[PDB]
C-alpha cells in the first residue's frame, strides 16, 4: 500500500 | 458522553497517557471528549486527536483487508462453500470502521472545520475529512459510492485550494494533504497519472523552498518528501 | 450473552478468522460464546482460547506496566505534581484487566475445568487457572493478595502433580506449564531458587526424553526448552 | 520479561 500521513 | 463529567485538561492529559500505552482506541475517546468540550484545538491538540483515530481505523482497514481477500478467494472458481461467515465477520467489522469515520466526520462537521479559521488549523481538518471519507470509500459498493468519494474529492480539493494560497510549499500539513490526495487520486478516484502529477510537482516546488528553513524544519519537511518520493517510486 | 444465537461452529470459525486479522478482542469474544454453548473443547477449540485470552490480556499488561512505571516516577522525590489522572488512567487499564481475568476464571470453574478428564484437557485448563490468578497477583496490592497468589500456586500445583503422573517430559503442555510455574516463582512468590530449580531439572529431564520422538513432536519440545533455557539465561 | 506461554 502507498503512504499516507 | 461518558467523557462528559471529565476535565479538558485531563482529557488531554489522558490522552498523552493512552498514547505512550499504545491504547489507541482509549486515546480517541479521550480526544473525542476533549473536543466535545466545544473549545477549539490548538496545534497539538489537533495532532492527537489525529493520531488516535489514524491508529483505530489503520488497525480496522488492516482487519478489513485481510477479511476481505478471505472472502474474494471464497467467491473464486473451485472454492469449497463455507457458509455465510467469512461474509458476515468482514461486515461486522467494515460496520465498526463506518462506525468510527462517522464519528471523526461527526466532529469536524460538529463543529471543527465551521471555528476553523487560521490555515493549518483549517487545512487540517479538511484534510482529514477528505481522509475519512476516503476510508469510507475504500469499503463502500453501492448507491452511495459516487457520492462518497465526491465528498472525499470536495474536502481535499478545499484543503488544497487553501494550502496553496496561505501555507509556504514545505509546510508539512501542505506536504501532507498532497500525499493524501495523491493516493485518493491513485486507489479511489482511478487516476493514476493526476497522482503522480501532484506528487512530483508537490515535491519538486517543496524542493526549492527548502533554503529558507532551519535545520529543523528541514528535517521535518523532507521526511514528508521522501513519502512522496516513496509512492512515486511505487508507480513509476 | 451476544453470542448466544450464534451456531457453535460458525464461533469456532469466527474466532480463526479473526486470528487472521490480529482482531484478539473479537477472537476472545467468539471463543466465550463457544465454551457457553456448554459442550467440551477439542485440544485445537483449547488452543484457540487460549491464544485469544493470552492476547488480549497481554496487550492490558503492557498498557498497565507503562502507566504504572509512570506514575511511580510521579511519587518519586521532586516529581511535580500532575493531579490524579496518572493514577485514574492505571486504576481503569487495570479494571478492565481484573475484568478479563474474572471472565477467564469464570469460564474455567463454569464448567471447562469439571468436565475436564483427560489429562491434556485438564492440565491445560489448571495451567490457564493458574496464569489468569498469577495476572491478577501482577497488579494486586490488598487484603486479598496473599489468597490470590495461592490461587495461583494451587491451580499450577495441581496442574504439575497431574503432569508428571500422566504426560511425557516433552509433552508441550507439560513444557508450557512448567514454564509459567517458574515464572510465578521467580516474579510472584519470591522464590528465585524454586523458579531456577523448576526450569532446569524441567529442561534436563525433557532432554533425557526427546530420543523417543518423531522429528516434529522433536521441533515441538525443543521449542518451549529453549524459552527455559533462556529464562534460565535471565536469572543466572 | 521472562518468557512464558
Ligand atoms: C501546528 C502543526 O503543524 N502541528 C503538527 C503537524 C505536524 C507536522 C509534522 N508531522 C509529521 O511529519 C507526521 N504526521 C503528519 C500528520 C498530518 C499531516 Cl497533515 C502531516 C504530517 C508524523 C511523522 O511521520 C511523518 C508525518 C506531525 C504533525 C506537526
Ligand atoms: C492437544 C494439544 O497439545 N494442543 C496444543 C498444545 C500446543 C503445544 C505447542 N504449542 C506451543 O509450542 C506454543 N504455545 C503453547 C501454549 C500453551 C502451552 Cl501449555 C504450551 C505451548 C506456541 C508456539 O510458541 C511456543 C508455545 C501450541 C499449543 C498444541
Ligand atoms: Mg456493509
Ligand atoms: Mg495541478
Ligand atoms: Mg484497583
Ligand atoms: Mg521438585
Amino acid at each position: 500500500f502507498p503512504a499516507t500521513v | 458522553g461518558a467523557m462528559g463529567s471529565m476535565e479538558r485538561a485531563s482529557l488531554i492529559q489522558k490522552a498523552k497517557l493512552a498514547e505512550q500505552a499504545e491504547r489507541y482506541e482509549d486515546m480517541a475517546a479521550f480526544m473525542k471528549g476533549a473536543v466535545e468540550k466545544g473549545e477549539e484545538l490548538s496545534c497539538e491538540e489537533r495532532n492527537l486527536l489525529s493520531v488516535a483515530y489514524k491508529n483505530v481505523v489503520g488497525g480496522q482497514r488492516a482487519a478489513w483487508r485481510v477479511l476481505s481477500s478471505i472472502e474474494q478467494k471464497s467467491n473464486e472458481e473451485g472454492s469449497e462453500e463455507k457458509g455465510p461467515e467469512v461474509r458476515e465477520y468482514r461486515e461486522k467489522v467494515e460496520t465498526e470502521l463506518q462506525g468510527v469515520c462517522d464519528t471523526v466526520l461527526g466532529l469536524l462537521d460538529s463543529h471543527l472545520i465551521k471555528e476553523a479559521g487560521d490555515a493549518e488549523s483549517r487545512v487540517f481538518y479538511l484534510k482529514m475529512k477528505g481522509d475519512y471519507y476516503r476510508y469510507l470509500a475504500e469499503v463502500a459498493t453501492g448507491d452511495d459510492k459516487k457520492r462518497i468519494i465526491d465528498s472525499a474529492r470536495s474536502a481535499y480539493q478545499e484543503a488544497m485550494d487553501i494550502s496553496k494560497k496561505e501555507m509556504p510549499p514545505t509546510n508539512p500539513i501542505r506536504l501532507g494533504l498532497a500525499l493524501n490526495f495523491s493516493v485518493f487520486h491513485y486507489e479511489i478516484a482511478n487516476s493514476p497519472e493526476e497522482a503522480i502529477s501532484l506528487a512530483k510537482t508537490t515535491f519538486d516546488e517543496a524542493m526549492a523552498d527548502l533554503h529558507t528553513l532551519s535545520e529543523d524544519s528541514y528535517k521535518d519537511s523532507t521526511l514528508i518528501m521522501q513519502l512522496l518520493r516513496d509512492n512515486l517510486t511505487l508507480w513509476t
